[PDB]
């Protein structure tokens, strides 16, 4: 029973940390998506600038 | 009629099984 | 999202004054309005079709202003007189304008035999009426329509001179009138005949418009000649309208139309010789193999074997309708074990107790 | 309030839970069965009742015909429910019903006469001062800490999915489906007869249900798992029957819950649970779709199969639009959550206006519950 | 209940049933009583009316993707015209999605959507708005029959009483250059002081009205009269084969809960659209079609 | 009771041999089929839209023969070669015919800058194809189409010499081809531009047919002179996203990636006592 | 029995009523015990017609 | 023992899963920085 109690507390803390890291992943994807679309738009414009 | 109707019916169990 | 409404609606109303043939006529006119909307010929609010109920009492039925043709019910229409005054207020609580009825009233003043008047404002009919030359017999539907009349329409029939000018131009016996730059009007003794004429003229006008636009001129049309063409019993438009009412009833629509020829649906069955015929035409019981019979003393009760030579009953049944009938329902389990201990430990303590003695021995003591 | 706590009584189709409001744990959870004897009792002095209710009935499974008062979420024996309520109030809790308010839970879509009959029974005989009726699926979201999300519930009666939008249950988008735990138990019998093990009486149905509870899991991929089970015997496990026999379940462990995802195994023509949830979200307006995909809560007894969470996530991802926020929130205590939500709802001070007084019922008959409780 | 998620389509014209299925989901009365620090009751009501007009224009097929714009006036004390944001389809338009801009095109209310408005497409409406203080609703439409009517030399002909009810028609020739301020001046010249229907040649048909119902009535009459003309002028081939109605004689002979001159069709189609399930929240002149049962 | 089919079947397939950008082009041309089915232009498969995957690897994607445009999905598309050989077949148990690809094959051999070719057989466009002076720019949409090239079509192009005449009549820079008595062909670097030009030319043809019917002659019409007619958004970029977004709102699983987000998504109202989400 | 008639286009009443009747009344009613009564070749032609 | 070992194994997967997910995070950040530099060199020319 005591071993199960440790494992429960560890589960709770670790899965909260998983949610934080996944939110950071989502932010990083939308940074990719903005930079990649605007680079593709620059390629489509074909402007010497 | 009945004989060749079962003829056909067994034909579709062959079609349907595999 | 269930836009359909019951056409009949006589059940819900429970009001007003109606004749014997009023129910059928109201159902017919509302079904006609639904069919005009559902073909897509007319969609907005106007006074297209008018009906005469009584030949000697006028009281024509028209549609109230401001109601779409999908929303037309039987009780919501308005019965008026020949002049146009509202003799019977409709169930719908809408303002009443009876202006467009006047042209229908002029046509009603012309012909006594007309009962159904249908007006069309479809684009193809108006394109045909706007055309300088008359409708050409270039289609089988136009040949089946028959004769027609052409009258210039100024858009208003309030003047008496216009009404008296319509009467001779319409003719004594004519079924189809064309209002130039305004459309077509069909006159029918029955509602179904007028509907049939409307449908045939409607098909013929897109045929003529399409052929006339694609061909160019009249020369390429090679038009035919009308003169060279020339239960009980059906009357022109019975079968088609009956079929339409049948299918509309199968949509779930309530139509008051009764059927001259009703429909019979039978699956039937084919007899096959290979098929074999159908050929058809709690309590626990305890048995006792014997039966005992009560016999008087030869007082003390006596029971008798009653063997099988004396034609006694064979099987005596005892019925048990519930389990655990042998045991009483309310019982403490501790009591039995307590009494078992009480009886058993007298062996342990080895009593000197003797059995009961009869009282005849006690008396002599 | 302070002196008396409202009684929180959850009437599930398979189990019944009861406790006091404001408490973390229900005081008594017991099966909702009633058994009658089937054999003649010959022992005079041992004491035999006419019928056994609850855990006492399930202790003596061999001599009883177990009957369930609730069938497919619909009550089919009202005096039997009177017996189960009498057993709940007097034996399990030892408290009188006339001195405390009671709280009742119900399916989201039930007939009007059922609510009227529950109100009439609860006021006429038990003479409770105050009662209230709540939707079963709503209280799970309150226990979740949420006010907006889609709640999937699956008990022994029926499986339904509802959307909740700041405490509002949309009546049009509530979807029902007849894939409960009892049907899975019956299919477990139907597939167990292949190996050679035969169960036919209502007593062995509890054994089959215990086998289903203890030894089952949901396959992430069915086609790969069937080949894996055919290849090797590492998936086989042994279960030890009450009479001492040992059975080997083997292949069927991931075949019992698969009827939830493919209802064609049971002969039903309906769609799977994932398609049911997808269509339930599809029926709502566009504006709340984003917070329904981003917020899903699983609840009910059936949803504690191991591996159901990842399979549910994958199957709802396969139907969702692209780059869509998808997450499944399954609490570990997901089939005690309705009682928790009921106690939470009864604990609040502004909830005390929900109570229906005895005078109100006496004035307005049993039909007052629908006007007072919308 | 028992209704498909998407409506099954006809053999021709799946846009009608498709926009019907989309309007089944998305309500046009997006406002439900949240905070609105700048909205007025009249402004919100006109927003609902404009969204319903957009959906109705999409429903009849009187739409060419997103290249047509419909503008209305808030009738505030300064400017503030409502227009659809540039990019959203007409079946996607809701009440809160509409964008309030100025006369020259400056966005005063960005709305509920991130899409900006088209700056070039508002100058045509801005010319009409600067031309008349009386006008309040401008509708620009593109139907193939109307384009065929606009492409011919003679233009509209008095062959139907509906064209006579249209009245005088202003004609704007296709410059095709978009020369801005002098283009506005030429619009002001061609439109004139008083006119109901404008035809911008080879491109589109414009209706202007003091109200939404008036503009809807005018554009419906114009479109139906145009498609009246299409068949009969094709079949005629010349003036010797066409009867022309006299305008003056026909107009001389032909002429609160009470309806306006164009509120009848708008209210009937609003009844239709609310029976569909769009829940527009439009204030009807009469709340029920028929009397309640007794 | 529904025609609705998920247009993205790439996840359920989990097979086949794909290029680095192929799986997006498949969804895009499947969506193009869905749009041309929805407007009522086409119903029966006649190899309408063809797309080139890569400049070097060729392997052009076409629809299978026998599947109506309503039933075409992402995984049902077939990757063929320039001559007609099967490079890769999707999950579609149908006999393979590449006869209709021959019409697009010499255009592939002629212009590389095109990736998307859309062929129409609508009655209006076929009437314009039979209209001997071709498209008369009497409307704004026909002015928006641009320049046209006209080519006589005998119905066959397997011949080695017919290809030379076809690529001669197409020209170096012309993105609209009108085959006589055989409808129209539109030519685009992207599917978006080609679809935009298809829609505009179809509208222009529909206008022109009614105009030539109603006028009865060229002199009754007005024709504005071609010399007088004479951030950044690509020609079909803006409209096609709106169409994809609307199909996503209806429920088709369109795999088209949106360049900018639709809604702001104001942050909702958060409580601390939430169970932490996701299943990890 | 609430047949749930489909909504129609302003020019598409025929199509909507036809698909509603197709949903209500199937065109192949011979399936079941009645399929034996008709010939195998004849029944298929009846279905096609 | 049953759920003690169950929670043991659950901890094992979620532990090594969060390790892999954090590695994915820093790798995709590195890729974003590389694409940003390539974007700058394209914008310069
Ligand atoms: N630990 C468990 N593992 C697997 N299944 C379970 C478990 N606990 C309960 N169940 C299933 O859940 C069902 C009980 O559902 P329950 O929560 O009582 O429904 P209700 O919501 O009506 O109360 C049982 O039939 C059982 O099969």
């Amino acid at each position: 029973e005591t071993r199960a109690e440790f494992a429960e507390r560890s589960v709770a803390k670790l899965e909260k940390t998983i949610d934080d890291l996944e939110d950071k992943l989502k932010c990083t994807k939308e940074e990719h998506l903005c930079t990649q679309r605007m680079l593709d738009q620059t390629l489509l414009d074909l402007n010497e600038m | 009629s009945f004989r060749e109707e079962l003829e056909g019916l067994i034909q579709e169990q062959m079609k349907k099984g595999n | 999202f269930s836009m359909m409404t019951p056409i009949n609606d006589l059940h819900t109303a429970d009001s007003l004054n109606l004749a014997k043939g009023e129910r059928l006529m109201r159902c017919k006119i509302s079904s006609v309005y639904r069919l005009l909307d559902l073909y897509g010929w007319a969609q907005l609010s106007d006074t297209y079709v008018t009906l005469r109920v009584s030949k000697e009492q006028d009281h024509f039925l028209i549609s109230p202003k401001g109601v779409s043709c999908s929303e037309v019910t039987a009780s919501s229409l308005i019965k008026v007189n020949i002049l146009g005054e509202v003799v019977e207020k409709g169930s719908s609580c809408f303002p009443v304008d009876t202006t467009g009825f006047c042209l229908h009233s002029a046509i009603y003043a012309a012909r006594p035999d007309v009962r159904c008047i249908i007006h069309l404002h479809t684009p193809a009919t108006a394109a045909v009426s706007a055309m300088k030359w008359g409708l050409l017999p270039v289609s089988h539907n136009a040949l089946l329509v028959g004769d027609m009349a052409y009258f210039d329409f100024n858009g208003e029939m309030e003047q008496e001179a216009d009404r008296i000018n319509l009467q001779k131009c319409l003719g004594p016996t004519c079924k189809i009138l064309v209002l130039r730059n305004h459309g077509v009007v069909a006159l029918g003794d029955t509602v179904e005949e007028a509907f049939y004429k409307v449908f045939h003229l409607q098909a013929a006008c897109e045929i003529q418009v399409s052929a006339l636009s694609s061909a160019g001129g009249v020369e390429n049309l090679i038009l035919l000649e009308q003169e060279k063409h020339r239960m009980q019993k059906s009357r022109l438009g019975e079968h088609e309208f009956e079929a339409l009412m049948r299918m509309l009833d199968n949509l779930g629509y309530r139509t008051g139309y009764p059927y001259r020829y009703p429909l019979v649906q039978e699956k039937t069955k084919h007899k096959s010789e290979v098929e074999i015929p159908a050929t058809v035409t709690k309590t626990r019981w305890l048995n006792t193999p014997n039966t005992y019979l009560r016999v008087n003393v030869a007082p003390k009760t006596t029971w008798m074997k009653a063997d099988e030579v004396e034609k006694s009953s064979s099987g005596m049944p005892i019925r048990i309708e519930n389990p655990n009938q042998f045991v009483p329902l309310y019982t403490d389990p501790q009591e039995v074990l307590d009494m078992r201990n009480k009886i058993r430990e007298q062996n342990r303590q080895d009593v000197k107790s003797a059995g009961p003695q009869s009282q005849l021995l006690a008396s002599v003591i | 309030d302070d002196d008396i706590a409202a009684l929180v009584v959850d009437n599930g189709s398979g189990m019944c839970k009861a406790g006091f409001a404001g408490d973390d744990a229900p005081r008594a959870v017991f099966p909702s069965i009633v058994g009658r004897p089937r054999h003649q009792g010959v022992m005079v002095g041992m004491g035999q009742k006419d019928s056994y209710v609850g855990d006492e009935a399930q202790s003596k499974r061999g001599i009883l015909t177990l009957k369930y008062p609730i069938e497919h979420g619909i009550v089919t024996n009202w005096d039997d429910m009177e017996k189960i309520w009498h057993h709940t109030f007097y034996n399990e809790l030892r408290v009188a019903p006339e001195e405390h308010p009671v709280l009742l839970t119900e399916a989201p879509l039930n007939p009007k006469a059922n609510r009227e009959k529950m109100t009439q029974i609860m006021f006429e005989t038990f003479n409770t001062p105050a009662m209230y009726v709540a939707i079963q699926a709503v209280l799970s979201l309150y226990a979740s800490g949420r006010t907006t999300g889609i709640v999937m519930d699956s008990g022994d009666g029926v499986t339904h999915t509802v959307p909740i939008y700041e405490g509002y249950a949309l009546p049009h988008a509530i979807l029902r489906l007849d894939l409960a735990g009892r049907d899975l138990t019956d299919y477990l019998m139907k597939i167990l007869t292949e190996r050679g093990y035969s169960f036919t009486t209502t007593a062995e149905r509890e054994i089959v249900r215990d086998i289903k509870e203890k030894l089952c899991y949901v396959a992430l991929d069915f086609e790969q798992e069937m080949a894996t089970a055919a290849s090797s015997s590492s998936l086989e496990k042994s279960y030890e029957l009450p009479d001492g026999q040992v059975i080997t379940i083997g292949n069927e462990r991931f075949r019992c819950p698969e009827a939830l995802f493919q209802p064609s195994f049971l002969g039903m023509e309906s769609c799977g649970i994932h398609e049911t949830t997808f269509n339930s979200i599809m029926k709502c307006d566009v504006d709340i779709r984003k917070d329904l995909y981003a917020n899903t809560v699983l609840s009910g007894g059936t949803t504690m199969y191991p591996g159901i969470a990842d399979r549910m996530q994958k199957e709802i991802t396969a139907l969702a639009p692209s780059t869509m926020k998808i997450k499944i929130i399954a609490p570990p205590e997901r089939k005690y959550s309705v009682w928790i939500g009921g106690s939470i709802l009864a604990s609040l001070s502004t909830f005390q206006q929900m109570w229906i007084s005895k005078q109100e019922y006496d004035e307005s008959g049993p039909s007052i519950v629908h006007r007072k409780c919308f | 209940t028992n209704v498909p998620n998407v409506y099954p389509a006809a053999p021709q014209g799946g846009m009608a049933a498709l926009n019907m299925s989309l309007g089944m989901v998305t309500p046009v009365n997006d406002l439900r009583g949240s905070d609105s620090i700048a909205y007025d009751k009249g402004e919100k009501l006109l927003r609902c009316k404009l969204a319903a007009l957009y959906r109705l224009a999409d429903l009849f097929g009187w739409s060419h993707l997103i290249y047509n714009h419909i503008t209305t006036r808030v009738s505030s004390e300064q400017e503030h015209f409502l227009i659809v944001p540039f990019g959203l389809l007409y079946s996607e338009v809701t009440a809160s999605s509409l964008v309030k801009i100025n006369l020259q095109g400056d966005v005063v209310d960005r709305g509920s959507t991130n899409l900006g408005v088209n700056q070039a497409g508002f100058t045509l409406h801005s010319a009409v708005y600067a031309a008349r203080p009386d006008v309040k609703c401008v509708v620009h439409i593109h139907t193939p029959a109307g384009a065929a009517v606009s492409a011919m030399k003679c233009g509209l002909l008095p062959i139907s009483p509906e064209a006579l009810s249209l009245g005088e028609v202003a004609y704007h020739d296709y410059h095709g250059i978009l020369v801005d301020e002098e283009e506005k001046v030429l619009i002001q010249k061609n439109l004139g002081p008083k006119s109901k229907v404008l035809i911008l040649r080879n491109h589109g048909l414009v209706s202007v009205g003091e109200s939404v119902e008036e503009a809807f009535y005018y554009i419906h009459n114009l479109v139906v009269a145009c498609e009246i003309q299409v068949r009969t002028l094709a079949s005629a081939g010349g003036p010797d084969n066409l009867v022309l109605l006299d305008p003056g004689k026909y107009k001389a002979k032909s002429r609160p809960p009470a309806w306006q001159i164009g509120e009848q069709e708008f209210e009937a189609l609003m009844r239709m659209l609310d029976n569909l399930g769009y829940r527009t929240g439009y204030p009807y002149r009469y709340p029920a079609l028929r009397e309640k049962s007794k």
